């Protein structure tokens, strides 16, 4: 229902950035990089869901899930 | 299809068949006055009650 308070402390927002590489198929792997946006504290030992990756053109080319790696 | 659109620039229509808003608002109002206006008037009076004798011919 709409209306009642969620406070949180175990999930963050972020945004993802990635590299398409040249002659790409479907179905290879490429790295990403997670960045925390808001007010988080630390994404140490976080999991992300999955995130469509969209370019200029506002259509998808990835999907994104895994586990964010933090050096501490 | 669709081509470059930026992520940060507000939504502004850039070809035709965009959609944009306008709020009516418009207030306009004029006035004019003017007059006018001129006045005379006169009087003269002269009256001899007494005529001494000398002045009788007169």
């Amino acid at each position: 229902p709409t209306g009642t308070n969620m406070q949180l402390k175990n999930v963050a927002a972020v945004m993802v950035t990635a590299s398409y590489p040249p002659f790409a198929r479907q179905g290879q792997t490429i790295d990403v990089v997670v960045s925390s946006m808001g007010n988080a504290k630390s994404l140490r030992g976080g999991t992300l869901l999955m995130t469509p990756l969209k370019g200029v053109d506002s259509q998808v080319y990835a999907l994104a899930q895994g586990n964010i790696l933090v050096g501490g | 299809n669709y081509g470059y659109q930026p992520l940060f620039e507000d939504r502004r229509p850039r070809n035709i068949g965009d959609t944009l808003t306008i709020v009516l608002q418009e207030n306009v109002s004029a006035s004019k006055s003017s007059s006018a206006n001129a006045s005379r008037d006169g009087k003269t009076s002269f009256g001899f009650d007494t005529v001494p004798r000398y002045l009788q011919g007169l």
